[PDB]
């Protein structure tokens, strides 16, 4: 088990550490995260009382370095930094757990959501989609704008995740228009899986790694990305069965997850009644479409 | 985007544009099997492509093998027509080709792009004009060059005959639209406006008959009382 250790907490702020979230008073000794599962990506998330504009935050991962948090009063947030001083990192760090400073990474033993939510999610891949080579960590805020939209605008703070469109030439073969336009197992498996992604799993972590960024931070245009990586799949013939079968236990544990507050504002009407009634893969989806119905039937 | 009243003057100035309608493309009769069931029976259709300015029309004829052994044909329809459309673009010189095609159903609008897009400046869209292009077969050689096709064919037509002589294209696409709208309401009447007297005649090379400009005014009446007309009929107004 990891820490994220605090230098302070100078402005009132609410601090999400993956699914969780608790507040934090201007000025109260607060010094950190403890506790924290090794084995996953994690993403730590703000939103300034003062404030409630731009909700931002970092995804990390503790193997890959020491990181704290200290708010710089210029830029005006709480900054991931790397300290690369191992011993000097854990004499601090053992302070203030021994000062109990630090809220615990509050992980229910029978409790596999956050595994759930982030299986095939892997800090190397959310390196690529966002662009900071000189950090471990990725920053992300709710105002990013991805590649796909400054499309249709500064490039070094986009979101480059894979762009789909299902009226491109990359979608659509000459002589198969409509074929390829009424069922899109072409443009999933040959363009995307076979060419782009290389594989299912990192396709699903970019579709993961969309939804979360969607629902942590009200980032619009991977709310898009993650739509569109759905029902590239719902309107594929041919999909295999074992990514059919996952995609309906990742659906689940996202929309079991999802704030009920948030629902209309974050699920797309259309591509979610298409999806689950009207696509090839309408009867695929049993886990996701008993939740949806039970949970959200108005969107239905 | 959509193309409508307020925006009408637009066909007629000098920016290529041909309307597209499908309506024809796709054509059954409906009948009884020996069992009881009901079964239809294809007819040769036809793709009625129209440069509203000069009155071009590229009459692709669709002849009904091309829907043997396919299902969902009505879908097929609109993907053949845009597949159709995207052919004779390209084989028409690129001074030549439309910088904007308007279908007239807006189906067609998925199956045109997609086809289209190795075009990307070629604008697509639709129209909130109710036009009436459906009754084209209304217009015998049109309707016989159909019905005798044996073979995929493209014939081309000029749908003013020779009124741009004498008029302007915005009058003669409002008289073309009300020939059309006539015909499409009341077939038999509006053949008998157009043919009662036999004095004015067809050329073997139009489509119309050779009326003066005052007697295509007295026509054009005839036509605007038959729509009213049979609108009372109608509504029983
Ligand atoms: N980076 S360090 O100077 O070891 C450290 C300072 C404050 C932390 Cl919190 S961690
Ligand atoms: N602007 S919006 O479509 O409501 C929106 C959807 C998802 C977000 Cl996250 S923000």
């Amino acid at each position: 088990m990891n820490t994220v250790p605090f230098t302070s907490a100078p402005i009132e702020v609410t601090i999400g550490i993956d699914q969780y979230s608790f507040n934090v008073k201007e000025n109260q000794p607060f010094h950190g995260i403890k506790d924290i599962p090794i084995g996953h990506v994690h993403v730590i998330h703000f939103q300034h009382a003062d404030n409630s504009s731009m909700r931002y935050g970092y995804w990390f991962d503790c193997r890959m370095g020491n990181f704290y948090i200290q708010y710089d009063p210029k830029d005006g947030l709480y900054k991931m930094m790397e300290e690369r001083d191992g011993a000097k990192f854990e004499n601090i760090v053992h302070n203030f757990k021994e000062r109990q400073m630090m809220v615990s990474y509050p992980k229910i033993d029978e409790d596999d959501t956050w595994y759930n939510l982030t299986e095939f999610v892997q800090m190397d891949k959310i390196r690529k989609i966002v662009r900071k080579d000189e950090n471990q960590f990725s920053y992300v805020d709710s105002s990013m704008t991805t590649v796909q939209e400054n499309e249709l605008s500064d490039p070094a703070h986009s979101l480059n995740y894979t762009v789909i469109n299902f009226k491109s030439r990359e979608a659509i073969r000459p002589g198969h228009e409509m074929e390829d336009f009424l069922d899109k197992s072409y443009y999933l498996n040959t363009v995307m899986l076979q060419g782009i992604f290389k594989n299912s799993s990192n396709y699903f972590g970019e579709l993961q790694f969309a939804f979360l960024n969607a629902m942590f931070f009200g980032n619009y245009g991977s709310s898009l990305q993650w739509h569109a990586m759905i029902e590239l799949i719902c309107s594929s013939a041919t999909v295999p069965k074992h990514m059919l079968d996952k995609l309906d236990e990742i659906l689940y544990y996202q929309i079991k997850t999802l704030p009920e507050q948030y629902s209309d504002i974050l699920l797309n009407e259309r591509v979610w009644n298409i999806c689950l009634y009207s696509s090839f893969q309408k009867n695929s989806l049993h886990n996701t479409e008993k939740i949806m119905e039970n949970k959200y039937p108005e969107l239905l | 985007g959509a193309m409508n009243s307020s925006n009408y003057a637009e066909l007629f100035n000098n920016d290529i544009k041909l309307f597209v309608d499908d309506t024809n493309v796709y054509r059954v009769t409906v009948h009884k099997t020996f069992e009881g069931n009901v079964a239809t029976k294809a007819i040769n259709g036809c793709i009625f492509t129209l440069n509203p300015k000069t009155g071009h029309l590229f009459l692709k004829i669709i002849h009904t093998s091309v829907w043997a052994g396919q299902k969902r044909l009505s879908q097929l329809a609109k993907w053949k027509t845009a597949e159709e459309v995207s052919a004779l673009v390209r084989s028409l010189p690129k001074e030549e080709q439309p910088k904007q095609i308007i279908v007239t159903r807006k189906a067609m609008l998925d199956p045109l792009e997609v086809h289209m897009l190795d075009f990307p400046n070629i604008a697509i869209r639709p129209t909130e004009l109710r036009l009436p292009f459906s009754a084209a077969m209304s217009i015998d050689k049109l309707s016989d060059v159909v019905m005798k096709a044996t073979e995929p064919q493209m014939v081309l037509f000029n749908i003013y005959d020779d009124w741009l002589d004498r008029i302007s294209s915005y009058t003669a696409f409002s008289r073309l639209t009300l020939l059309l709208r006539a015909l499409k309401t009341n077939e038999e009447s509006a053949k008998m406006i157009l043919l009662s007297d036999p004095t004015i005649t067809i050329k073997s090379y139009h489509l119309w008959p050779s009326f003066t400009d005052e007697q295509w005014i007295t026509i054009e009446s005839q036509m605007r009382d038959l729509i009213l007309t049979e609108y009372g009929r109608k509504y029983n107004v």
